[PDB]
């Protein structure tokens, strides 16, 4: 049936505090998904040469 | 065609199977044959159940490949159990391209 | 015409990567050039300037 | 003529998928990779090395015949 | 309107680049086609640039080239660039060959066929390029060439005295060796616009050498970000070679002017050309020494008919990859070869390698093969 | 491996073309002799000098 | 659930992606304003007392 | 160059504004010349006018030793010894021959490390496009 | 098969040159655009001839 379909664990490859998988996706993106991404901010500021 | 040293010649063919390397990317020996025109006769030849059992197979290996990952020893494909399941649809789609072959000449 | 003698490697001051030439060294070289040579030798593409 | 619609017929497998956003950097990189590159370099050397090691031996006997040749001859030098 | 579907421009980019099916488990051994296409680019603007201040007249050859490196401003970062990115043109294409012959790229007939033509004009065109300096190296490199091209029986002395300009070496001898090197990059331009379009057909092949129909993903962004990563990690490799040891690949001897007069203590040409140099003074004929230098590079078009193996790549053929590395090993001996002098232990060295060559390619690679067929009951 | 052109009646189709492919051997026996004018067989005929 | 300081710009201008592509303009600034302190400064570190304006104190005395 | 030969020998004094760069070994071969002549082995003749210097092609060189102790005066107080000025004559024409060699060993640092803020920051968007692809599972169920 | 129709470059240059749909009532005024084009390439070749000695 589909109802034996579920999808396996990734805690394996999560940002490290978001495993805590009981409080719930609200502070857990408040900081979360900026800092390889300010890495983004330093390849442009660099890309100008 | 050797009847008592076939037991020498079946060791080489044992060694030459390890060290080839598909059978640590669970794939069968029919699986990396090179798709001519021959060939692609044969796949479509296939019962169902054999077709889709060769595309996932084929689509294992090349995710184990982008990621330079084989898989654990207990699921590699061992030597007595590979199944030649192409061999007899192969044989059957190059004897007719033979006869149509001598006819043109004939 | 038999074998050669190679010169040996001595220890410049511009033989680093990042080293440069001692220009105390380059005016005393010129004013060898210009009494001891320029007699026998030319330097066709070198001017004052 | 070959575009995403239309390159072959496939049945009755699944994929699951993270967001890029959801996962960390480097899960691990020298605890997995350390051994990972030490067995993928196993598997290579007995195939690759072999011819290069015969490169060796002809060119340290090549720059060795020749020396012997050019005029080193103390007792090859005889009335 | 998805504007990138239905414009007639920005459809075909979409189609070449950006929603392109590509395998997914392609190794950065194809980052070297875009590799060449930006090595091919450097080399047409750089030398742009040198011709505006380049004088093709053997009394002022050698002399507009000192100037350059001296007077006009940033000549000297130019002209290295120029000199160096023909090196890394040539490390390139070699890895790019050994790559689909590994693989067996090779069954796409009308790509590899376009691909032998493109080898072909890229050594023509970098051997009249060092004759434009006038050192001497330019000049016992353009002689050495003229006197094996008058070896061909019925027009070999007709094809000759047709380059220098009519004489023997004068002003207007450069202005054809000029004007032939001018023209022939902007026709392997041409050519590589074909070579991929010839590819557009099937797409890629992969290094297990299995279809992948069940396996694509789009061009952007995966092979959009490895390439320009690849593109940046050779820009990088280029600049410590102009900025820190400019003069490594190069001899020094092209640095003393063209005299008929005195004389050079060894003949060397570049490291890319020292192989086939290697083949030429093992047979003792310039008949049969022309015939084998341009069957060296010609064979790689029987490469289709000579496969006899079942499977189309190396990666599961454990005896084919023992003789694939036999043959690099034959090709690093007679680069070494080719720079050493003619006595003897380099002349019997040199042509028990020049035969190893062709037994390698011609024989024992398709007996090899078939030996492989049976000992896995095909 | 080539015996694809080895059948009973494929070299009759070289009987039927080689009376075509008989001659233009001799357009470049006519035909740059005109071009790049060969003072060879221009010795042949009396009809040009 | 304390988190690390990742989030600084996510919010603000790198998500209008406005700033993802002004970054190479409005983010051309001060930077060579900061590495003459590299370059420069370590290039007549390591050659002390042996470039031209180092020792071209003694004829420049007019 | 005809009254060139006759003055010297026949031999002709090569220019010198590329010597360092046209010879095999650059300034390590000029240094080892100038203050390498030495005297004849037992064994070897010459010419009337044609001296001995081991570092040269067949050490047969029709080139008189022109540095010794005091041929000139430096306006340094330096004392101008036979190794002294041997080493300035290497150093200049090292600068002849090269006249870019500082303004290139610079600009190769202006480089070395505007890449080393350029290259780790393309190769982590590489790594964040592709982690969509390194962590898939794969089921089948037939 | 027909070659003309199945061959990648062959295709393009069927499409753009051999079996395009034109009207029939065209004059001669539309010659004039591939004169143009005619004028292009003559003054290119020219022009690299006396590139070559300026
Ligand atoms: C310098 C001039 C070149 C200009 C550089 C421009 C940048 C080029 C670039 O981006 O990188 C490509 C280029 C080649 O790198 P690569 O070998 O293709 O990298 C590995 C790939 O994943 C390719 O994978 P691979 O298979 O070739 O790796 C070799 C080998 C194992 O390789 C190893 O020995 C360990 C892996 C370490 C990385 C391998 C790189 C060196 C090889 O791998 C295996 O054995 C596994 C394959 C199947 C066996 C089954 C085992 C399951 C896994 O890297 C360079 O930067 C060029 C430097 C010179 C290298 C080439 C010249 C010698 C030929
Ligand atoms: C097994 C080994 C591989 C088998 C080779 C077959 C496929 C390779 C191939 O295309 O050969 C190119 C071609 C040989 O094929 P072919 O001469 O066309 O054969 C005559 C066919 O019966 C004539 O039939 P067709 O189908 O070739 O007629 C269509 C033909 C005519 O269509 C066109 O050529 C388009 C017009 C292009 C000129 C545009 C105006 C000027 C700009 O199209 C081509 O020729 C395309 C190939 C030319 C590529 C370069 C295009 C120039 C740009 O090139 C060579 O002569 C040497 C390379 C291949 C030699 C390998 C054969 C063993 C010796
Ligand atoms: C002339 C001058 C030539 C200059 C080039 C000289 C370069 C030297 C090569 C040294 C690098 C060695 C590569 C290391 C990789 C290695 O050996 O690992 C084996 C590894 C295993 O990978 P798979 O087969 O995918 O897995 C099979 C399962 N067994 O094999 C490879 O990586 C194969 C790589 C294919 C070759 C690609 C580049 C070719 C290399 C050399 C080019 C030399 C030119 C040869 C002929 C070209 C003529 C123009
Ligand atoms: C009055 C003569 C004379 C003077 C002074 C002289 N030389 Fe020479 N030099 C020669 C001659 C003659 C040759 C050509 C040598 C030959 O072919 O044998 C020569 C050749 C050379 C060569 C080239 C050797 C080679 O391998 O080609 C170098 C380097 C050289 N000289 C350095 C110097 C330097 C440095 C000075 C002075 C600071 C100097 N010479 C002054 C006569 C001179
Ligand atoms: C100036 C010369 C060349 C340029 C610009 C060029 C460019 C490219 C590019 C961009 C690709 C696609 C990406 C890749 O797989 O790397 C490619 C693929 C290919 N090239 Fe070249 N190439 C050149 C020369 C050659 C030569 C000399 C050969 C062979 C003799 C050749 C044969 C091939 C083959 C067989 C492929 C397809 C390989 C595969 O998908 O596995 N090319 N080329
Ligand atoms: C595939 C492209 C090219 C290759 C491999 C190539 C290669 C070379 C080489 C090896 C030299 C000798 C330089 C030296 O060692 O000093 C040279 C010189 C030269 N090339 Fe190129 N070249 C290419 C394209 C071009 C183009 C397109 C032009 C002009 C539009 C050009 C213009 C020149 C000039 C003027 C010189 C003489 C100046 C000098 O020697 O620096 N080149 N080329
Ligand atoms: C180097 C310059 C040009 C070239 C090679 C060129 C070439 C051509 C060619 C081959 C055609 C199709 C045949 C024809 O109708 O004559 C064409 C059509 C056309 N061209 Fe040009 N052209 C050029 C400049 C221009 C200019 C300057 C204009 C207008 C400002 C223009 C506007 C048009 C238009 C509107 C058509 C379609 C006319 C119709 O079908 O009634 N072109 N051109
Ligand atoms: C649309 C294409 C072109 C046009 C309309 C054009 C026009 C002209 C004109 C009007 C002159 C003045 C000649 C005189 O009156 O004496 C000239 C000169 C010249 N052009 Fe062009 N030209 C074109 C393309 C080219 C190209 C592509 C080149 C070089 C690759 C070139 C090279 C020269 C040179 C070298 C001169 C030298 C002066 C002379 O010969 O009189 N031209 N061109
Ligand atoms: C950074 C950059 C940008 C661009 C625009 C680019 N373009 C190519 S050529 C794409 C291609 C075509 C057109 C046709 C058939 C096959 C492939 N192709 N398929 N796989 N690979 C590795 C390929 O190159 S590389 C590259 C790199
Ligand atoms: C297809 C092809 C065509 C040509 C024409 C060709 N020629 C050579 S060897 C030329 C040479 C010699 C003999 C001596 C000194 C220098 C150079 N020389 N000339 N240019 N370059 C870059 C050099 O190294 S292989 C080759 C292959």
């Amino acid at each position: 049936s589909h109802t034996d379909i579920r999808v396996p664990d990734f805690s394996d490859y999560r940002r490290a505090e978001v495993l805590d998988s009981t409080k719930s996706s609200k502070e857990s993106s408040d900081a979360r998904k900026g800092f390889s991404y300010l890495i983004t901010a330093t390849t442009t500021v660099g890309v100008a040469y | 065609a050797v009847a008592a040293s076939s037991k020498w010649l079946e060791g080489i063919r044992k060694w030459y199977y390890n060290a080839a390397g598909f059978n640590k990317l669970g794939l069968m020996r029919d699986d990396t044959i090179y798709e001519d025109d021959d060939v692609k006769e044969a796949i479509r030849r296939l019962p169902e159940n054999l077709y889709n059992d060769r595309v996932f197979r084929i689509k294992r290996a090349l995710d184990l490949t982008m990621r330079q990952q084989i898989l654990p020893k207990e699921q590699w494909t061992k030597y007595e159990e590979d199944k030649f399941y192409l061999e007899p649809y192969l044989k059957e789609v190059i004897r007719e391209r033979k006869e149509r072959e001598e006819w043109a000449k004939k | 015409t038999d074998l050669e003698l190679h010169a040996p490697s001595y220890p410049w001051s511009h033989r680093g990567l990042l080293s440069s030439l001692d220009h105390t060294s380059i005016r005393r070289g010129f004013q060898v050039y210009k009494q001891v040579c320029s007699s026998c030798h030319s330097m066709d593409y070198v001017a004052y300037r | 003529g070959r575009e995403f619609g239309h390159l072959t017929r496939m049945r009755h497998v699944i994929t699951y998928s993270l967001s890029p956003f959801e996962q960390r950097a480097f899960p691990h990189y020298f605890t997995k990779g350390i051994p990972n590159v030490l067995r993928r370099t196993r598997a290579c050397i007995l195939r690759v090395a072999p011819p290069f090691v015969v490169f060796y031996l002809v060119y340290t006997w090549g720059t060795q015949e020749f020396e012997k040749s050019k005029r080193k001859n103390p007792a090859a030098y005889e009335n | 309107t998805n504007i990138r579907k239905s414009h007639p421009l920005m459809k075909i980019i979409n189609n070449a680049f950006i929603d392109l099916p590509a395998p997914s488990n392609i190794s950065s051994w194809w980052n070297f086609g875009s590799l060449l296409g930006i090595c091919l680019i450097l080399q047409i603007l750089t030398g742009l640039f040198l011709a505006m201040h380049y004088t093709s007249d053997t009394t002022t050859a050698f002399s507009s080239v000192t100037h350059i490196c001296r007077d006009v401003n940033y000549g000297w970062v130019i002209r290295y660039l120029h000199a160096n990115g023909a090196s890394m043109f040539f490390i390139c294409l070699f890895i790019h060959v050994g790559r689909g012959l590994y693989y067996g790229s090779y069954m796409f007939l009308e790509t590899w066929n376009i691909g032998v033509v493109l080898l072909f004009t890229v050594m023509a065109t970098a051997f009249m390029g060092y004759v434009l300096p006038w050192g001497q190296m330019s000049f016992w490199g353009a002689t050495v060439i003229t006197n094996l091209l008058s070896a061909i029986p019925y027009i070999g002395t007709d094809l000759v005295e047709w380059i220098w300009g009519g004489f023997s070496v004068d002003k207007a001898t450069l202005t054809r060796f000029f004007a032939f090197h001018f023209i022939l990059p902007f026709i392997i331009t041409a050519l590589a616009a074909v070579h991929l379009l010839f590819l557009h057909e099937t797409g890629s092949n992969n290094p297990t050498g299995i279809s992948s129909d069940m396996d694509k993903i789009p061009f952007h962004p995966y092979y959009t970000i490895k390439d320009i990563l690849g593109a940046l990690f050779m820009m990088l490799i280029l600049l410590i070679l102009v900025l820190f040891s400019p003069d490594l690949l190069g001899d020094p001897d092209n640095y003393t002017p063209a005299n008929p007069l005195n004389t050079p203590p060894h003949i060397k040409p570049e490291w890319y050309f020292l192989f086939a140099y290697a083949i030429l003074r093992s047979i003792p004929n310039k008949l049969g020494g022309v015939l084998a230098l341009v069957a060296s590079i010609l064979i790689l078009i029987l490469m289709p008919m000579l496969h006899t193996s079942k499977q189309r790549s190396m990666m599961f053929r454990p005896l084919s990859q023992c003789l694939f590395w036999m043959l690099v090993a034959d090709l690093i001996t007679l680069t070494w070869i080719g720079g050493q002098p003619v006595e003897h232990p380099f002349i019997i060295i040199g042509q028990l390698a020049s035969i190893l060559y062709f037994l390698i390619i011609l024989v024992l690679m398709p007996i090899t093969s078939i030996i492989e067929n049976n000992l896995l009951k095909w | 491996m080539l015996s694809r052109f080895l059948g009973p009646r494929y070299r009759e189709l070289a009987r039927n073309w080689i009376p075509t492919a008989s001659m233009w051997g001799a357009v470049g026996a006519v035909g740059l002799v005109w071009a790049t004018d060969w003072r060879l067989i221009l010795d042949w005929v009396p009809y040009i000098n | 659930a304390a988190p690390t300081l990742t989030a600084r710009l996510y919010s603000l201008l790198f998500r209008r992606t406005s700033t993802f592509a002004l970054t190479i303009a409005v983010g051309a600034l001060f930077f060579e304003r900061a590495f003459d302190q590299g370059a420069d400064a370590i290039y007549e570190h390591i050659n002390q007392g042996k470039l031209w304006k180092h020792i071209k104190h003694k004829y420049e005395n007019k | 160059p005809e009254a060139a030969r006759a003055a010297n020998n026949g031999a002709l004094p090569p220019d010198l504004s590329y010597i360092v760069r046209a010879r095999h070994g650059g300034e390590d071969y000029v240094f080892s010349l100038l203050t390498g002549y030495c005297e004849p082995p037992t064994g070897v003749s010459l010419r009337e006018g044609l001296y001995f210097n081991p570092y040269f092609p067949g050490q047969a060189i029709a080139m008189a030793p022109p540095i010794y102790n005091e041929v000139l005066e430096f306006d340094d107080g330096t004392p101008a010894t036979m190794s002294q000025v041997a080493k300035d004559v290497c150093t200049f024409l090292r600068w002849a021959s090269e006249p870019e060699h500082d303004h290139r060993k610079r600009m190769g640092l202006k480089m070395l490390m505007m890449m080393g803020l350029l290259l780790p920051l393309v190769y982590a968007m590489k790594r964040h496009k592709w982690s969509v692809l390194k962590s898939r599972k794969l089921a089948y169920r037939p």
